[PDB]
DNA sequence: GCTGCTGAGTCACTGT
DNA sequence: CACAGTGACTCAGCAG
């Protein structure tokens, strides 16, 4: 019986695989399954980690370039509208300047 | 007593358990000194002080992951905030631009 | 009894 | 050589 057959097989379908196994053979096959099972299960522990660290940074990756963008071009329209308001306030002092 | 103790003792390992793993490489080094350890004895000493050390790293290994993950879903906190407050900005600058447009044309 | 998960210890590596 | 870090495997032990 190779690895993941046995694994991929249930515990009713291993009871019909005990064809000529004495009460300890059967015993290290279930123990044999069991230590199958936990690698899996680390294996599927281990993934499900590495995904989500791999998912967060894309979200922090992805949010940084936006802040970075948005924090720039915030500064640079924010140059123009200052520049904007001091000719219309130099404007606005030169119309008090009239007859 | 611990496994590693009593394997020590079997061995006539002079020195406590905690001294081979903790202490730093030139204090070993100097406990090592003046013996006379056959090859059963050195290599039981190596693998007690190899295997006390690599259990802190794995230790401070998996204690730094789960930092990391702290670490990370407050970053994406913090983000999530900043760019909310950089739009509230980017609203008031465009909302003067467009009335001093309007007050113009 | 089994199943999933998970905290640790260990091994076989690689990195500084 | 030394120490330090890390994916994978292992077992133990708890919850379900």
């Amino acid at each position: 019986l190779t690895d993941e057959e046995l694994v991929t097989m249930s515990v009713r379908e291993l009871n019909q695989h005990l064809r000529g196994l004495s009460k300890e053979e059967i015993v290290q096959l279930k123990q044999r399954r069991r230590t199958l099972k936990n690698r899996g299960y680390a294996a599927s522990c281990r993934v499900k980690r590495v995904t989500q660290k791999e998912e967060l940074e894309k979200q922090k990756a992805e949010l940084q370039q936006e802040v970075e963008k948005l924090a720039s071009e915030n500064a640079s329209m924010k140059l123009e509208l200052d520049a904007l308001r001091s000719k219309y306030e130099a404007l606005q002092t030169f119309a008090r300047t009239v007859a | 007593l611990t496994r590693d103790e009593l394997r020590a003792k079997a061995l006539h390992i002079p020195f406590p358990v905690e001294k081979i793993i903790n202490l730093p490489v030139v204090d070993f080094n100097e406990m090592m000194s003046k013996e006379q350890f056959n090859e059963a004895q050195l290599a039981l000493i190596r693998d007690i002080r190899r295997r006390g050390k690599n259990k802190v790293y794995a230790q401070n290994c998996r204690k730094r992951k789960l930092e990391n993950i702290v670490e990370l879903e407050q970053d994406l906190d913090h983000l999530k905030d900043e760019k909310e407050k950089l739009l509230k900005e980017k609203g008031e600058n465009d909302k003067s631009l467009h009335l001093l447009k309007k007050q113009l044309s």
